[PDB]
DNA sequence: GGCCCCCCCGGC
DNA sequence: TTTCGGGGGGGCC
């Protein structure tokens, strides 16, 4: 077995999968000697998911040469649900793989469960996510953002984020009135987690649909602070930092 | 007593394309495709007992070798083949990743594709196109008209012809040689005569004989087998006199146990395809036969009604 | 059932239990017995008219193969049970693809009266039959072969059940008489066979009715008269007299004779028409148009009678049709 | 050719009102992340950032797609991006909702003089002889179907290396297209 | 009456019937002086259910002579739903009965509900298919078996069970992929209710339909442990023991080919 | 998972 | 267009 990844517990893998399972259907992993990366484009070709897990998230990791594995989220989630939460999950793949093996091992009951998942053929090349000079780099706690988007989605089907001098406006003009929320740079010492920081360079005003933002916030439980990078005209970058790695959502804006 | 023997139809089902008799051109094309590869989307049409399913299975087996269990997806009328099945299972199979020799592809066999609904056939359209570099489709049907035009456009048409007497005799002689079955020429001639180009029926009757009486001769075959009643109906409807037609109807059909509805339906079908009689006469005969058929359907199915139908037919043909 | 078998109708009381109790189908019985005695059992089809012994034969064969517990080792379905596409795709497939529960052996599926099944179910049955032939055998029973699809017929070995012969009917009647302590006159047996039309059910029903008719069955003898009163059928003498009067008397005399003959025992006109047709089909008519007119007019009258109408007008039409048709003889 | 990014939905997708109003709808007025991340280094390629919706096989929308036709008709009049619908037969009652909400473009059967050079090129590349005089007949065999005629050439060339007048009759008779006639 | 059997709580009989009502249609009870033994065969003739409620499960049970009762589980469940889950249930029958009487009595009040269900002329034998010497006999918690069956049935419609020396393997091979679960015998003196026992004579490998196992697992609500007995050329036995009787599912394996 | 409803064929 | 019956495919629950 050329790829022999071994998570400490199956909780981590299932949590990352659930972080972005509801927005995509097919995913493609490159596993190398440095870790695992994944890029997925939604059926609507609007939302891009970019996940990477470093070698520090695995108790053991070995990969002779790079491996590309195409999989479907539904089947992977179904196979993962079978194994218990408190087991050791090993991802095994051989040379020129046609399927990926998931081994759930419980050392207490001494139980081994092997599930082989057939890989899909995905030809779409990964889009080069080259570093962008984002005009605005907002960062806010996960709970605040989750609550704000959930509340605003009920009023309107899309929300406009405006970043200006010490001002963050989540306008939600729509069918139900024009209820909006406003925040300003805030800092706390007792709990630095609740530290809203703004690093604007040029004023930003970008509107995004409610469905994609709802899907993104669905993964808020996977982190504590969300980093929202916005530009004058470019996809917005929503970053959740993991214990070892990250999960990004690139969401394209709407016309005008 | 509780152990069954494998029927000859399954015991000698051709396993290589070289053992399929009839349709020499199409079988040669399939053999050359197997030798080279690059199997296209195809639709094999024909009539029962000619070797369509055998041809498709042999082609797939010889093409995919050891990878038959992983690169062949077979579905027939005994399996659910609705719109959901086409949109999920077949799509997943086509999108599956599998390593095969240079010029080999996954095969999706849809036996009796005629029964498939229009929605499933429409859904198959773009699936056969987006994944044609890894998967190919082989439909097998009896009535090609049941397959929608867009699907026919994407496939290669392979219309099979009925096996001739020579080919049936060749395969039957091979089977006899393998099973060491005593036979006579007249028995084989009778078996072919009843077969009507159906190899399955020929083999079944050959087994019934030998299993029933032993040496294969016309006597035993006709003791267990009955001459096709359509020929009897044709003879009845072509008699020169009403007396002869009534005699045939009584002795050969009514006293043999054939139902009136079967007789009238067979008479209709035979009259439809009597190329030796003028079209107008056939149409008048069909009108009379339809009157009699309606009377029988109403519940009045009796020898007198069939006799009256014959009398009216002879009235017209005079 | 309830109580002993003596409470059952004769049609069910005398149902064949073994394969040696089936009469009139010697060839089919011998062939199936040889097939079962050597393990060479193919997919069988039994095509025949009503009351010939198809169900009895298949049940007896199943009993012979399995034994007294055949009901727990076969899948029997008929027109009383739903046999849709879902049934074929689930229940039949599961039965054919699974081992026996009780004791080892192959699986037998008896689709009685399969001519009532839809085309879709028959089409779905094709690969089901062809794929599990190693461990399962299918038996089909039919009265109308036009309802079965060509493929299903191609997959089955056909056996034709002929109308019951005269000798077999007499042997069965002898057995029934011996068991029931009955006496039957030779002419009574002749009439019973003639009216049976090759159906044993009719024979048994008429014989039971005749036994009921007799006042003291212990020493009373069943005569042709008993059959005629029980069934209400015209006597041959009545039919001959009616035909004679129609053929060589004037309209008034023919009408009077027909009315008197019918009112003597309340006979029905349809039975008279059938009897006269049977009598005339043995006549040697010089001219073909005579037979043509007879057949056409009598068939029209029979069809009209089938839907009611006026009885007197129908009888007069019969008389006039016969007279007009025979006028052509010259 | 115009630089637009293609979004496609075929009959293999369930195009019902419930999922149509939750899927492609959002893309009617949204940019393409693929376009931005693929054409970031290009210049003058504005269309790269836009979407072009292609609904293929609209006539194939069976009962599995409830209310899809009406939703497509509504989108046709309220779409912010170019939308192209493809169907085989346009004169069905079911296609009435698109009566006067789209620009209708008819594609007629190509003539035998339009694909002639293509057939010579295929014959030259595939190393089999195709006499031009029998090309026309083939077009009538498939009723002006280019895919069907190419498939016929591929299948017949497998064993027969010459398509001439001595065998065209057999091929034409064995590959005849049986199209059901109309009222 | 000829037969009088009282259930203290109607929930007991309702639960027992609920354990096998989804796999059979017509049931045949045959009551004796040593309890109530019932059999039911499914429409596909692939699964058999045998229940042997004992006399110790009733407050009082009286039966003069053996009595047969053919019933339809649908109507029985329909009527049992009528009665409350806090009332005593008396089953009453007479000599050669035409109906079975279910009597729900609420001691709290003076309300008595009598329901007569017409019987069916079901004539069949049991044959006591309990093959003497099996090839393997395992016992394990019903929860683990239910979890394994539910997890594997989602992969394929067929599940294969292999019994090897100190190894029990459940395998499913579907379209999206395959799944294998391996369990070895172990014992915990602290909590023996969770232990797994295996007695092995010859290796076993038998395939079964997922639908039938999904139906069978519904009996786990009656017993905390399940005993599976397997033997080649014989149906597989799935036994759930009760307070005084048991419920047995005999499932025929699929033909190998 | 199960009713409940609507739509569509039906010869050879 | 159109008088039952069977099958499919979606919508409440
Ligand atoms: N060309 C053939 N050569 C030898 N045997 C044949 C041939 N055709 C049919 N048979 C025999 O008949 C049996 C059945 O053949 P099939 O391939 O099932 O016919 P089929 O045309 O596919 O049936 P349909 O169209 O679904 S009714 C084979 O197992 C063979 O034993
Ligand atoms: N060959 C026979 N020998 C003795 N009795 C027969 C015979 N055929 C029919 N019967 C009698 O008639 C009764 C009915 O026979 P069946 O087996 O039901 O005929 P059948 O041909 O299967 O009826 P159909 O075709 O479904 S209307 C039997 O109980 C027998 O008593
Ligand atoms: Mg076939
Ligand atoms: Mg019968």
């Amino acid at each position: 077995s050329m790829l022999e990844a071994k998570f400490e517990e199956a909780s981590l893998f299932k949590r990352i999968i659930d972080g972005f399972k509801d927005c995509v259907q097919l995913v493609n992993f490159q596993c190398k000697e440095d870790g695992i990366i994944a890029q997925a484009v939604d059926d609507s070709r609007v939302l891009l998911v970019s996940l990477e897990i470093g070698v520090e998230a695995f108790q053991e990791y070995r990969c002779d040469h790079p491996v590309t594995l195409g999989m479907d989220l539904t089947s992977l989630s179904k196979i993962l649900r079978c194994g218990n939460n408190t087991d050791t999950l090993t991802l095994i793949a051989d040379n020129t793989p046609d399927s990926i093996i998931l081994l759930f091992e419980d050392t207490k009951k001494d139980r081994i469960a092997e599930y082989s998942l057939k890989l899909m053929d995905i030809d779409a090349d990964f889009l080069k996510i080259e570093e962008l000079q984002y005009d605005s780099t907002l960062s806010l706690p996960s709970s605040e953002f989750s609550k704000i988007v959930r509340d605003l989605s009920q009023l309107s089907d899309s929300i406009n984020i405006m970043i200006t001098k010490e001002t963050i406006k989540f306008v939600a003009d729509g069918d139900i009135g024009s209820g909006s929320v406003i925040i300003k740079p805030f800092v706390d010492m007792e709990h630095p987690e609740t530290s809203i920081k703004l690093e604007m360079d040029q004023p930003v005003d970008l509107t995004f649909g409610a469905k994609y933002l709802l899907d993104i916030i669905k993964g808020s439980s996977l982190s504590d602070r969300v980093g929202i990078r916005l530009s004058s005209e470019a996809p917005a970058l929503f970053q959740f930092d993991l214990k070892s790695g990250f999960l990004q959502f690139f969401l394209a804006p709407k016309f005008n | 007593t509780l152990s069954l023997q494998l029927p000859w139809v399954e015991k000698y089902r051709p396993q290589v394309l070289s053992d399929i008799v009839g349709n020499k051109e199409t079988i040669d094309r399939l053999q050359q495709i197997a030798k080279d590869g690059n199997m296209p989307h195809m639709i094999i049409s024909g009539m029962p007992g000619i070797g369509k399913t055998t041809s498709v299975h042999c082609l797939a087996h010889e093409l995919l070798g050891r990878s038959y269990a992983d690169g062949v997806l077979e579905l027939n009328a005994s399996d659910d083949r609705g719109i959901d099945v086409v949109r999920n299972q077949i799509k997943h199979f086509a999108q599956k990743k599998l390593h095969l020799p240079p010029g080999k592809h996954k095969i999706v066999i849809l036996d009796e594709a005629d029964s498939m609904t229009a929605g499933a056939q429409q859904a198959l359209r773009r699936t056969m196109e987006l994944y044609s570099n890894s998967t190919r489709f082989a439909f097998a049907c009896n009535q090609s008209n049941k397959i929608i035009e867009p699907l026919q456009s994407r496939c290669a048409i392979l219309r099979y012809s009925k096996l001739s007497d020579e080919d049936v005799l060749k395969r039957l002689l091979q089977i006899i040689k393998l099973e060491d079955v005593k036979y006579t020429n007249d028995g084989l001639e009778a078996i072919i005569f009843t077969a009507e180009g159906d190899m399955r029926q020929a083999i079944n009757n050959l087994q019934s004989t030998v299993a029933g009486h032993g040496l294969v001769n016309a006597d035993n075959v006709f003791k267990i087998v009955d001459s096709p009643h359509p020929l009897i109906v044709k003879k009845m409807l072509l008699a020169s006199n009403l007396e002869d037609s009534i005699q045939i109807l009584r002795t050969d059909l009514w006293k043999k146990g054939y139902s009136s509805i079967d007789i009238v339906t067979t008479s209709f079908r035979v009259t439809k395809n009597l190329a030796q009689v003028k079209e107008s006469v056939r149409l008048e005969m069909i009108k009379e036969i339809g009157l009699t058929h309606m009377r029988i359907l109403e519940g009045v199915g009796t020898y007198l009604q069939l006799a009256s139908m014959l009398a009216k037919i002879h009235k017209l043909n005079n | 059932e309830k109580r002993s078998k003596e409470n059952l109708p004769w049609v069910e009381k005398y149902r064949p239990e073994t394969l040696d109790e089936v009469y009139g189908q010697n060839e089919v019985i011998t062939t199936v017995r040889k097939f079962v005695d050597e393990g060479k059992l193919p997919h069988l089809l039994f095509y025949g008219p009503p009351g010939t012994g198809k169900t009895s034969t298949i049940v007896a064969l199943a009993r012979e193969i399995y034994g007294k517990n055949y009901s727990n080792m076969v899948l029997e379905l008929n027109a009383s049970d739903d046999r849709g596409i879902d049934v074929v795709r689930n229940q039949i497939k599961d039965f054919a693809s699974t081992r026996q529960i009780f004791s080892k052996g192959f699986k037998l599926i008896i689709l009685d009266e399969a001519d009532a099944m839809t085309n879709a179910a028959q089409n779905a049955l094709r690969r089901v039959i062809e794929r599990y032939t190693k461990n399962t055998r299918f038996c089909v029973l039919a009265n109308y072969a036009h309802k079965l699809t060509p493929a299903l017929l191609s997959r089955c070995t056909r056996f034709r059940f002929q109308p019951l012969p005269q000798e077999a009917i007499e042997r069965r009647i002898a057995n029934v008489l011996v068991h029931e302590k009955l006496k039957l006159s030779p002419n009574a047996e002749k009439a019973l066979i003639e009216l049976s039309n090759g159906d044993m059910r009719r024979v048994l029903n008429v014989l039971q009715s005749c036994k009921a008719t007799l006042d003291n069955p212990d020493e009373d003898e069943i005569s042709d008269d008993v059959i005629y009163e029980c069934c209400g059928a015209p006597r041959p003498s009545d039919l001959k007299a009616v035909l004679k009067s129609i053929l060589e008397d004037d309209w008034g005399t023919a009408h009077y004779t027909l009315n008197k003959v019918r009112s003597a025992k309340g006979l029905a006109l349809i039975d008279l028409i059938e009897g006269i047709v049977k009598i005339l089909e043995d006549y040697e008519l010089q001219n073909e148009e005579t037979r043509v007119h007879l057949l056409t007019k009598l068939a029209d009258i029979e069809y009209s009678i089938s839907k009611g109408g006026n009885d007197q007008i129908q009888g007069s039409a019969v008389i006039g049709a016969i007279k007009a048709s025979f006028e052509n003889e010259t | 050719e115009l630089g637009y990014d293609i979004l496609e939905q075929n009959a293999s997708d369930v195009r019902s009102k419930t999922l149509l109003n939750a899927g492609v709808k959002n893309a009617l007025d949204n940019m393409s992340v693929v376009g931005y991340f693929k054409h970031n280094e290009e210049a003058q390629n504005l269309n790269g950032k836009h979407f072009v919706i292609i609904m293929d096989e609209v006539d194939g929308m069976s009962g599995g797609d409830r209310g899809g036709v009406g939703q497509l008709a509504q989108f046709c009049r309220k779409t912010s991006t170019p939308l192209i619908l493809i169907c085989n037969e346009r004169n069905l009652p079911k296609m009435r909702p698109f009566d006067r909400v789209c620009l209708d473009i008819q594609f007629r059967r190509p003539d035998a003089n339009s694909i002639k050079s293509r057939l010579m090129t295929i014959a030259i590349r595939e190393k089999f002889k195709l006499d031009p005089n029998v090309i026309d007949r083939l077009i009538q065999t498939t009723r002006g179907d280019i895919r069907q005629v190419i498939n016929l050439l591929s299948t017949i060339s497998t064993t027969t290396k010459t398509i001439n007048h001595e065998n065209i009759n057999e091929i034409s008779k064995a590959w005849e297209k049986n199209i059901a006639l109309k009222p």
